[PDB]
């Protein structure tokens, strides 16, 4: 008899639409400690992990752990039917047969509820290890989306190089060559626009820009995005949710010639 | 790690290509003179078309090869829009080259693009020919449209003779100091079927699997209906000894070979089997009809038995 | 319950049978890191896919197995080559190091242009990606494509090396099986383990007992006694009564002219005919079997088979 | 309304001149409810189109005769021409090449949708008429039967073909076969006399017999030839020089040339004649049948069986192949070899 | 190269034994046909035929091919402007001539 | 409304073993009138109860993708849903191979119960991967009584020997005699259904024509064969029907074994040629020439 | 070697976007006097004149005049990557195959560089005669753009009537016809002061599709200039602040 009441329901819609383009279906590792999602890319190149801590909900009542798996596209589609200021509460039975989505208007009697058909998926825990990264970049989400979408016209691949002074985004393609140099923010009062770069040794990796365009869909979730990267380890893109959790992304670097 | 022998010993200059000598010399002449026209390469796979085109482009453009050469393969998208957008814009792209040099567009597996793509490629080939040249490559020349061949110098390639295969293989052996025997060389040549790539790959796989190269190991790794047994098959068919031919066929079938493999190897043996020319043509026609029946679904052992019977009755 | 074909699918290298040399060679390649691209071909249901899955699971743990092995099937389709396959092969690993792996089930279904695209992709990233191509017919593979990989032929399972595997299933799934029932189960399987398991399960479901007559009825395959009777009728009885007997038997037991014709083919080569008579019979039976494929009237073809045999009687007696 | 073939074509089933029993059966079928799909077949020039037109005349009003040109396109796009009326549509889908299946499906969709638009003054369905169904491809026939099952209630199908050999059994298993035999010599004589008499003329019986036997029981041929011999010379005599089509004469001359000299130069001349024949788009089977028919007139009785078997075998090979001349040339060469062997022995 | 350099400039550069250039000029003067066609074996200089005719008559030249995506709307865009619009130049060069290549 | 669907129905035993599975893929074949679809529908209703309904299934990609959309869906919980795909033999070989692949990767959730006319459907799911079941056609006597009842209730004026002829021309299966009778009574207006009307409806060649063909063959003059074959073609009789009827006649005559063998082999060759679309007239001429050559000795 | 810098980089993006639809292949005449572009369609329907005076740019350096072919779609895709407040610096060599252009944020610790490839385009420009047009119309650019957009829906052809009291815009089509007349204003506002200089009334018809393309230069200036004569192709000119001018030429209908 799962029950989870969320006051700020608009977050869930942004969570789903950030995944529907990359992942079609996923298993929600629902536990009394919170909601967790970890699904891997269809082409097996990338990977996404999601964590929703139980303390962030208005009321969390996961009496027993669930391994619920839904369709991300279908779940997102219903979520557009929910207003940006409507209270959203998820509910599951004593057994995970159907998903009860409850949309409650903040100040009027209009109440909407939906039920979702479920899915059976054979998934396994994937060994995401915690390591220190030789390069950590903390830059505005909008700026990262701008850079990713700009170089997408240049070419399908982007070369990311970092130094102590700043980070350089380089690309090359059929219409020409271009590179964006972003120096570390010398002095800005708030990080929301500051570009914070922490690095140990110089790094240089190439990534497909199609996925990076997919990755940028989570920009509305948080004003700032953190990029973690090191030599011979996949790029790590994490969006810090407000007192709720994080949406961490993982993408293997492309092959150098 | 080490590179595959098909790449570790890929020729890097036109001087070390053992293919059709006249065409290789013509390519060298084109490289020297510079102003090469649009060229189309067709022939059996793995005879060196891609290697020849790459070596020609490297010789012509030299250091400018990085940005003066555009290469598309079946692995890339060669659609109707790509030839309209990538090829056209690359042709319009400004590159400064010496007087005898031109921008080279290489389309390997040229037979793979559709009719519309080649029709669009026609004009782009025609317009920018003053500064852009095309180097097409394909296995079947009929697949590329007639106007394209008309406005190109079609260069035929052929299956390499066993002498050229033997020379290249012996060179590789000297490079690798691989032990060998004449029977192993004959077997690797037979498995090659005039294909340098196939020969090198089979030789490397055989050496990896067993080291010393002999017919036994070669046929172990390159498992196939053994050519000798097929030779007694056809010999028995000539002598009208249907029972012995069936015995060999049943042994092969119990070994588990698919009928397609058996019939293909039978025909291949019928290539070089020493036997009357008219009777050989009769056998070839009958094997062709049986291969029709096999390829269209009827692949039972009974079909191969009927083949043996009809071959026996051809000699009466 | 769960069908026994996957309920007892091999899970480790030891579960596989009759391919110990191939398994040893692939194990040696894995241990020495020289693993090349693999081309596995043979009759259906001989364990090629299970073999490669066992090797991969040996090399890769399940935690990283999903993120480092891209299993795909060709019949699910050129966009596959340029899409997921290219994307997977164009990047290195996520967590572990070393070469990735792509398994392409039913590789023979791809078109020639798709095979050329796959060949180009394979040659481009041969250093860090290995391809396992699984197909039934080697001849369906482009000669250029098969010149990049080592070819392994998985032959049909010989009985005595596949009988013990069935015995384990019988001990597990409690079904009484006779000696002749086991022999017929082997014979109809014809080296196909999946066929053997499916026939065993269907026979157990149909009657709960496995015996030669039971399995032959369940699969509809003609019995050896029936084939001997048909051959005797054609060789001895006159045309009208032979036709009546054969038609009656066929309609009674629901026999198919293809299986009938194959079995008389085997008997013809088994019996001692004169050489010319055998040649004539083989030519005829081949012609009839060709005629069945296009979809002709079965009665006329059966009578034609009888005709092919009935002619020889005077020839054989003399 | 000028040519005798169309001028004297009967309008209704009741005024037919032959197979009147079949006309009565068709009238009973159309009179009772639940009209099924029809598979009309028979030799060309027997009246299949006339019978189907009379069936429509009984099924609907006389307005069915007011045909209209219709042009429709299909997706792939291919544009075809069709003939329809305010109760039915007629189309030969085989002219659309290998894209026949999609045009059949689209035309049936359109007819099914349009019939619901108050096209129910007399019947609750439209008639989709297909000519030369035998030329359709197997997948096209499968789509045809599937759609026929799909839209049985809203539309009906009538199929016309010269033979049922190339029609798939699934279609034949769900359509009502209507065999229309070629009329007998006497029937052709009466209809020729009836046309001759109603036109105000006089046809002697012997001339009618000569026309009927020469027309090979093809009524359209008989009517054309009768009108031609009339305009040539009205006062018909027993020895009237009845004309015949040029290609028949050319085929006969080709066979005579084959018989005359069995040499490779003559073989090449015959090949040129065969090119001339195929050029005019006469089907290869027609050429083969005519060539065999004229050849038998010259062969000895003991030789005719071999020639007939060879002709059948080579025609079958031609059906399997794609290059018509290859197999026709082979048959001609084989006949010349055999005839040379037998005449010179 | 050479072909452009020795391409015909006026009517005096035409070659003999040609019935095309000597009879196209009569139709393309201002007897009321709308469209033209090309037939016969190649090698007759049909590509430069209309160009030389326009040069002799002083008319303008427009030529296209399948190098651009040949959508019907694109066809309208390419042809309506070339047909129904005058020239931004002196009155002499305003008339235009149009050529379509690779119809199939 | 057709009378076939009105009255379409031995093998209720196979339902019990299906319910006993609490599952190899099912393959049901035999003559089409054996009630296979009704049998599988009744088995599904008994196994899953009234409250559980199921899909039934002309393209191959669409069929297989629809199979994914259904089987991909979860179930309330019985565990396995069985897919029908009737008319399996009508599917092309490539379509059947794609359907075979679709059978895999969905066996973990759904199963299949194919319905076809036996050997016409391709091998690799026919061998293994399927539990085959044969549906015997009803006995000729029972079919005769059933058609008698149908004639009585539908006041069709047909005699008992007419019923025997009708069930004869519908060799080995039902629902062909039923539709033949319906067409016959609608063409005749219900006044009387004679045996010649049934002969015309079923496309059977009258036996007198076969007797004339045999007499012409026995005559020994090729002109008579040419004339009789021309007349037979002019009647519009399909060459396949002539081959079948003449085959049935020949196989039970008093001809020599050699003669019968040669004639039947020629019949098989002619039938094969007609299957490929060869000209009917030429094939019939060749067959009759062979029959002459055998009968004139 | 050529080098130039534009502080108000938004100008380059706007002129580029408005021009890319008309022309996909244009040659740039780099000059010490400034930047000159003049590209002309193959069917010779219309002509566009672009001139950027050297003193307009913040800095300018043209060692010697040089032509260099440029793809307009490539530039539009490149220039969109630049923010509206960015400072744009162009750079090239004497005969380099690549155009080096740099986008600088307003000292916002961000430097964006690009190196576009050039074409083999060498069409030497042809001069256009100057003419004192019979009617000269100055009137707001947005109003003219709206007029072109509205009339385009009704028909593909617009009839322009010039009179001293006011200008008239007319179009006809299958759905009907509509007319728009702009009376000479009384010095309203000043961009709204529709000014008409009429020496002789003139009537001409033009294809509305091209005029719709011409209106895309609207963000450059609130006002537009219209001038025409009976035999002279219509000119539509936008004053690009003080950088230069962008002149549109279009031939009339037959
Ligand atoms: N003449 C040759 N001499 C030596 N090695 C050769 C020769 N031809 C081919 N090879 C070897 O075969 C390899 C494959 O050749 P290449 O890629 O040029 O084939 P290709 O003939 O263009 O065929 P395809 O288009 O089917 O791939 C070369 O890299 C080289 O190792
Ligand atoms: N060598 C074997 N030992 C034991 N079981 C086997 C063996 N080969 C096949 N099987 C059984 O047959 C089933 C099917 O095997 P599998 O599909 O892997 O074979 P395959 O030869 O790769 O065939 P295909 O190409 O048809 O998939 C297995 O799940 C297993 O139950
Ligand atoms: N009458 C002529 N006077 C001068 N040069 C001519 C004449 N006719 C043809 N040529 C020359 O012959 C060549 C043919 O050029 P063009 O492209 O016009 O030929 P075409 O016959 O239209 O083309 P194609 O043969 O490809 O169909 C050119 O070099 C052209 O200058
Ligand atoms: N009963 C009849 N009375 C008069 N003329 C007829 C009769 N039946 C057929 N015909 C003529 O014979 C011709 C046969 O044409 P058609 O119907 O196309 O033959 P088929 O359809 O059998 O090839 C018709 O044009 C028609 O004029
Ligand atoms: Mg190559
Ligand atoms: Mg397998």
């Amino acid at each position: 008899m799962f029950e989870a009441r969320l006051v700020q329901g608009s977050i869930l819609k942004k969570v789903l639409e950030a995944l529907k383009d990359l992942i079609n279906e996923a298993c929600w590792d629902i536990s009394s400690s919170g909601v967790n999602l970890q699904s891997m890319d269809s082409s097996h190149v990338s990977l996404v992990q999601l964590t929703l801590r139980s303390e962030g909900f208005d009321t969390y009542r996961c009496d027993r752990n669930l391994a619920m798996g839904v369709n991300l596209t279908s779940m997102s589609k219903i979520l557009k039917c929910a207003g940006n200021e409507d209270i959203i509460t998820l509910r599951a039975e004593d057994n995970a047969d159907t998903l009860a989505l409850v949309f409650e208007a903040p100040n009027q009697e209009k109440v909407s509820d939906y039920e979702m058909k479920l899915m059976d998926l054979d998934v396994e825990q994937l060994g995401i290890p915690e390591q220190e990264y030789s390069c950590v970049v903390k830059m505005p989400s909008g700026e990262f989306a701008r850079i990713c979408r700009d170089l997408s016209h240049i070419g399908d691949a982007v070369v990311i190089s970092c130094a102590k002074d700043g980070v350089k985004f380089s690309a090359s393609g059929e219409l020409g060559n271009g590179n964006i140099k972003l120096s570390q923010t010398s002095n800005v009062d708030k990080e929301e626009e500051a570009v914070t770069i922490e690095m140990n040794e110089p790094v240089q990796l190439t990534f497909a820009l199609r996925y990076l365009n997919f990755f940028t869909k989570a920009t509305p979730l948080s004003s700032t995005v953190t990029l973690s990267m090191s030599a011979d380890v996949p790029l790590v893109v994490e969006y810090k949710i407000a007192d709720m959790g994080h949406l961490k992304y993982y993408l293997a670097p492309k092959i150098e010639d | 790690y080490e590179l595959p022998w098909v790449e570790k010993y890929r020729p890097v200059k036109l001087n070390e290509i053992v293919g059709n000598e006249d065409t290789v010399s013509r390519l060298e002449v084109f490289a020297r003179e510079g102003n090469v026209p649009n060229i189309i390469i067709a022939g059996p796979p793995g005879t060196g078309k891609t290697t020849s085109i790459l070596c020609l482009a490297r010789a012509l453009l030299g250091p400018a090869l990085k940005d003066a050469m555009l290469e598309l393969n079946a692995s890339n998208d060669r659609g109707i829009d790509v030839v309209r957008n990538k090829i056209k814009m690359f042709a319009q792209q400004k590159v400064t080259l010496p007087k005898g040099r031109h921008k080279i567009i290489i389309l390997d597996e040229a037979d793979s693009m559709t009719d519309g793509a080649q029709q669009a490629l026609r004009r782009t080939m025609e317009i920018y020919s003053k500064t852009t040249r095309f180097a097409l490559a394909c296995n079947a020349s009929d697949k590329i449209i007639e106007p394209i061949q008309s406005r190109c110098a079609v260069l035929r390639y052929t299956k390499l003779t066993d002498a050229q295969i033997l020379t290249r293989l012996m060179n590789v052996i000297e490079k690798e100091r691989v032990p060998y025997t004449d029977d192993g060389l004959e077997a690797i040549i037979f498995t090659a079927q005039g294909d340098m790539r196939q020969a090198l790959n089979n030789l490397q796989s055989t050496f990896s699997g067993f080291g010393f190269i002999n017919s036994e190991n070669v046929f172990k790794v390159c498992d196939e209906p053994h050519p000798l047994l097929v030779k007694e098959m056809i010999q028995h068919c000539v002598n009208a000894n249907i029972d012995e031919a069936y015995k060999i066929l049943a042994h092969l079938w119990h070994l588990g070979y698919s009928p397609e493999d058996i019939i293909g190897n039978i025909f291949r043996v019928c290539k070089t089997f020493q036997m009357a020319e008219y009777l050989k043509l009769e056998f070839i026609k009958e094997i062709g009809y049986t291969h029709m029946k096999i390829a269209e679904g009827v692949n039972s052992l009974l079909q191969m038995a009927g083949l043996l019977a009809r071959l026996c009755q051809k000699t009466m | 319950n769960l069908p026994w074909v996957e309920k007892y699918r091999p899970q480790t290298l030891n579960d596989l049978i009759s391919h110990q040399d191939i398994l040893s060679t692939i194990q040696k390649f894995i241990n020495e890191d020289r693993l090349p691209h693999l081309l596995l071909y043979g009759p259906p249901g001989t364990g090629k896919t299970s073999t490669i899955l066992a090797c991969a699971k040996q090399l890769y743990k399940d935690k990283e197995f999903g993120s480092m092995v891209l299993e795909l099937n060709a019949s699910d389709d050129i966009d596959i080559i340029r899409g997921p396959i290219l994307s997977f092969a164009s990047t290195r690993t996520i967590f572990k190091k070393g070469f990735k792996l792509v398994i392409l089930d039913e590789a023979d279904a791809m078109t020639q242009d798709a095979q050329n695209a796959l060949r180009r992709v394979i040659e481009k990233f041969t250093e860090n990606t290995r391809f396992c191509l699984i197909c039934n017919y080697l001849s369906k593979i482009i000669p250029a494509l098969q010149s990049r990989c080592t070819r392994f032929r998985f032959g049909p399972l010989t009985p005595e090396l596949m009988v013990p595997r069935l015995e384990h299933v019988v001990e597990e799934e409690k079904v009484d099986i006779s000696e002749d029932g086991m022999k017929a189960l082997v014979t109809l399987s014809s080296g196909d383990m999946r066929r053997a398991l499916n026939i065993l399960q269907s026979t157990n479901m149909a009657f709960g007992k496995v015996t030669e007559e039971t399995v032959y009825t369940c699969t509809g395959h003609p019995l050896k006694s029936d084939i001997a009777n048909i051959l005797d009728w054609m060789l001895n009885q006159d045309f009208t009564t032979a036709y009546r007997n054969i038609t009656e038997l066929k309609t009674l037991k629901g026999l198919a002219l293809h299986d009938i014709l194959t079995e008389i083919h085997l008997f013809v080569h088994r019996v001692d005919f004169p050489s010319s008579v055998r040649i004539h019979l083989l030519t005829k039976m081949a012609d009839i079997e060709y005629r069945l494929s296009v979809g002709t009237n079965e009665k006329i073809q059966l009578s034609s088979l009888i005709a092919a045999f009935q002619v020889t009687r005077d020839l054989i007696v003399a | 309304m000028s040519l005798w073939v169309d001028k004297y074509r009967p309008c209704s089933l009741g005024r037919l001149d032959y197979h009147k029993e079949q006309a009565a059966q068709l009238r009973n079928l159309v009179q009772c409810g639940d009209f099924p799909h029809l598979l009309v077949y028979g030799p060309s020039g027997a009246g299949k189109k006339t019978r189907i037109m009379c069936i429509l005349r009984e099924l609907y009003g006389v307005g069915v005769e007011k045909l209209r040109i219709e042009h429709q396109t299909i997706t792939t796009k291919i544009e075809i021409s069709t003939i329809a009326s305010n109760y039915h549509l007629e189309v030969n889908p085989s002219d659309a090449g290998n894209s026949d299946r999609v045009v059949i499906q689209e035309m049936l969709k359109t007819v099914a949708q349009s019939q619901q638009l108050e096209t129910n003054s007399q019947r609750d369905f439209k008639v989709v008429l297909l000519t030369e169904v035998d030329k359709l491809t197997k997948d096209a026939q499968h789509a045809l039967r599937r759609t026929m099952e799909k839209y049985m209630s809203t539309c009906r199908l009538i199929l016309c073909c010269n033979s049922t050999s190339k029609v798939i059994p699934p279609i034949r298993s769900r359509c009502l076969a209507v065999r229309v035999p070629a009329p007998s010599i006497e029937d052709i004589c009466h209809v020729l006399s009836t046309v001759c008499k109603k036109e105000g003329l006089n046809l002697p019986s012997q001339l009618a017999h000569r026309l009927a036997e020469k027309s090979c029981r093809n009524l359209r041929k008989a009517l054309l030839m009768c009108e031609a011999c009339r305009v040539q010379q009205y006062p018909f005599t027993a020895d009237q020089e009845i004309p015949e089509t040029d290609w028949e004469v050319y085929l006969r001359e080709t066979a005579n040339a084959i018989v005359s000299q069995q040499t490779p130069q003559r073989l090449l001349e015959v090949r040129g004649r065969l090119y001339e024949l195929l050029t005019h788009c006469i089907p290869p089977e027609i050429i083969m049948k005519g060539l065999l028919s004229e050849l038998l007139h010259n062969c000895d009785g003991q030789l005719k069986g071999e020639v007939a078997q060879m002709a059948a075998y080579y025609e079958h090979r031609l059906q399997l192949g794609s290059k018509a001349i290859y197999h026709l040339e082979a048959f001609v060469a084989k006949f010349m070899a055999l005839y040379k062997k037998f005449m010179e022995d | 190269l050479w072909v452009d350099e020795f391409a015909p400039r006026h009517y005096t550069e035409l070659l003999s034994d040609d019935f095309t250039n000597r009879c196209l000029l009569k139709w393309l003067k201002l007897p009321k046909q709308k469209v033209a066609l090309l037939c016969g074996p190649p090698g007759l200089g049909k590509t430069t035929l209309a160009h030389v005719i326009a040069r002799h008559a002083g008319y303008s030249v427009v030529e296209m091919n399948a190098s651009d995506d040949r959508s019907p709307e694109v066809f309208r865009t390419r042809i309506e402007a070339a047909t129904q619009m005058e020239s931004v130049l002196g009155a002499g060069g305003k008339p235009n001539c149009l050529v379509i290549d690779e119809i199939d | 409304v057709p009378w076939v669907e009105k009255y379409r129905p031995f093998q209720e035993e196979v339902v019990a073993v299906l319910k006993k599975s609490l599952l190899p893929n099912l393959l049901f074949y035999g003559p089409p009138g054996t009630g296979k679809t009704s049998t599988i529908l009744a088995a599904a209703r008994e196994l899953f109860g009234p409250e559980l309904f199921r899909l039934r299934v002309r393209g191959i990609q669409v069929v297989r993708e629809k199979v994914k959309n259904f089987a991909q869906l979860t179930v309330s919980g019985p565990p396995f849903k069985i897919v029908i795909l009737d008319e399996a033999d009508s599917m092309t070989s490539a379509a059947q191979a794609a359907l075979r692949r679709t059978m895999e990767k969905e066996s973990k959730t759904t199963r299949f119960c194919l319905i076809c006319n036996y050997v016409s459907r391709i091998i690799e799911p026919l061998t293994s991967r399927c539990s085959k079941f044969r549906f015997k056609p009803l006995s000729d006597k029972i079919q005769q009584q059933r058609l008698l009842d149908i004639a009585k209730k539908e006041n069709v004026k047909i005699s008992d020997e007419g019923i025997a002829y009708l069930v004869k021309v519908s060799e080995g299966d039902l629902r062909k005699a039923i539709t033949f009778l319906q067409s016959a009574t609608r063409l005749t207006g219900g006044k009387e259904i004679t045996e010649k009307v049934i002969t015309d409806i079923a496309g059977v060649i009258p036996a007198e024509k076969i007797d004339g063909v045999f007499a012409a063959c026995q005559s020994g003059s090729f002109d008579k064969l040419e004339a009789v074959v021309k007349d037979l073609i002019d009647e519009g009789h399909a060459a396949t029907q002539l081959v079948n009827q003449l085959h049935d006649v020949v196989v039970e005559n008093n001809l020599s074994d050699k003669q019968k063998s040669i004639i039947t082999e020629k019949l098989a060759e002619v039938d094969k040629c007609l299957a490929d679309g060869a000209d009917e007239h030429l094939q019939l001429i060749s067959l009759c020439a062979t029959v002459m050559q055998q009968l004139s000795q």
